[PDB]
């Protein structure tokens, strides 16, 4: 438990915070995806309504990617175990959200 | 306000102001000393610079760049047709002239290359006004030495459309030479070589400076050779390494490749100050954490032919300028890629131990000289 580790752990707390902010946008898109599928819109209008969400899903994908690129700049030595665990869990969370992002893409602009 | 110096680069543009006996390189709204020469068109807005580049993976077909490769050129130009292959956006014919075609606010809209470069210049004018807190109209805009009458007039028109009073259109190698005050240097005529490796292009120029008057003696270099080629060789090395270490091919996972590329781009930069670079990319491909390293020596070997290949246009420039390598008074380094110690060593070894001009940031050297010229013309 070195002080120099708190610098790295704080960086990861800010990165985790930023991930929650992107995760909130993904959840709103999910509420709109389900919102069109179980909504009042006519069949032909639904296809357009679903595809209009394409800019936002690509925006959410890009943001998660920029977060990964930032996590990928961190050099965490072997002793910094708590920081390597936070970095593994955050990368895994972002990648599970990216799989959810891809699921939304599969259900739109078909 | 005062007059500014603008380097209107292919990938990144740069703006400088001469103040308090020194050139100050103006930072943009995102805090960057260079602004990407990018223009994005969307359903709701037109983005310029960093904002345009940040959404390039979201809206590739409607994000324009490399307009400098099209400005003042004919549609049927060999350069135009060969670069069209790599652009996600559309380049269309309009009575022999190229236009960029994009979807903007729901409708199909076309723009001339100088209309796009004028949006990029309006941004650099704004950047300068945001720093100085004063209105900027007067500017010195740089162009490469090989640019013709049409290519120069197109750039001059891009400044006119941007609301600038273009004080002068000057050559990039001349600007870099002004930055090092090679024209103030006492004595007879000075034969100066400019080594420009940066901004996706490579240009070797030979100048003659006699009593403040510059003369272009020769121009050589590869139009499509830069930092991106030195990155590829590192990316290939790592994909081959992951294959040996884990028997997995990451080359088809676009996101994994991008993660490796970004780490490679940074590791390259580190190898200019350090001898070793370290990469740690968790769950790169199929949950596999990629923990690796790359020495400066290794990077140099992977790019050995490419780095050496920078001496071919140096020799071709000397042949064409009818000069011996011993007859060169000054060597100037410009463009981010000149930062590589091997590039500097090979060029210094070739010139039998002559000290290169490398103090001024290679990314900023052309804007530095343009800012001196803007203050001289005022
Ligand atoms: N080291 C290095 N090599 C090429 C381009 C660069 C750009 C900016 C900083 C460092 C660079």
């Amino acid at each position: 438990n070195s002080p120099q580790e708190e610098v790295e752990l704080k960086k990861l707390k800010h990165l985790e915070k930023s991930v929650e902010k992107i995760a909130d946008q993904l959840e709103e898109l999910n509420k709109e995806l389900t919102g069109i599928q179980q909504g009042f819109l006519p069949k032909d209008l639904q296809a357009e309504a679903l595809c209009k969400l394409d800019r936002r899903v690509k925006a959410t994908i890009e943001q998660f990617m920029k977060i990964l690129e930032e996590i990928d700049t961190l050099i965490l030595p072997e002793n910094f175990k708590d920081s390597r665990l936070k970095r593994k869990g955050l990368v895994k969370k972002v990648q599970a959200f990216l799989a959810e992002c891809d699921t939304v893409e599969q259900n739109i602009c078909q | 306000g005062p007059a500014v110096g603008i380097d209107l680069g292919t990938t990144y543009s740069c703006v400088g102001v001469f103040q308090h006996g020194k050139v100050e390189i103006i930072a943009n709204d995102q805090g960057n000393r260079t602004t990407p020469s990018y223009v994005a068109f969307t359903d709701t807005e037109r983005l310029i610079g960093d904002a345009a580049k940040n959404q390039v993976a979201m809206n590739p077909t409607n994000t324009v760049f490399d307009a400098k490769r099209l400005i003042g050129r004919r549609f049927d130009d060999a350069v135009v047709q060969s670069d069209m292959k790599h652009w996600p956006f559309m380049v269309v014919n309009d009575a022999g002239r190229p236009k960029v075609q994009v979807e903007y606010k729901g409708e199909t809209k076309s723009f001339y290359p100088e209309e796009v470069s004028s949006m990029v210049l309006t941004k650099m004018k704004e950047i300068a006004e945001a720093y100085l807190g004063k209105t900027v109209t007067n500017a010195v805009v740089t162009v490469p030495a090989y640019f013709n009458d049409s290519q120069r007039q197109a750039t001059k028109d891009a400044g006119t459309i941007a609301g600038l009073n273009v004080l002068r259109i000057i050559n990039e190698p001349t600007a870099a030479a002004i930055a090092y005050g090679l024209d103030k240097k006492v004595g007879a005529e000075r034969n100066v070589l400019i080594f420009d490796l940066g901004g996706g292009t490579f240009d070797v120029s030979i100048l003659t400076i006699e009593d403040g008057i510059f003369e272009v003696k020769s121009t050589a270099g590869d139009t499509h050779l830069g930092g991106e080629d030195f990155d590829n060789r590192m990316v290939n090395h790592f994909i081959a390494e992951f294959k040996r270490k884990h028997k997995k091919d990451i080359s088809e996972n676009k996101r994994a490749v991008r993660r490796l590329r970004t780490a490679c781009e940074r590791a390259k930069r580190t190898l200019s100050s350090s001898t070793q670079a370290s990469i740690e990319i968790d769950s790169l491909y199929e949950g596999i954490d990629f923990y690796t390293s790359i020495t400066r020596a290794r990077f140099e070997e992977l790019n050995a032919d490419l780095f050496r290949g920078t001496l071919d246009p140096v020799e071709k420039a000397l042949r064409d300028a009818k000069l011996d390598k011993s007859q060169i008074h000054d060597i100037v380094l410009v463009g981010g890629s000149t930062r590589i110690p091997k590039i500097q060593k090979l060029l210094q070894d070739f010139f039998n131990g002559k000290e290169l001009n490398k103090s001024i940031n290679p990314d900023e050297a052309v804007a530095y000289g343009a800012a001196v010229q803007a203050a001289i013309l005022s």
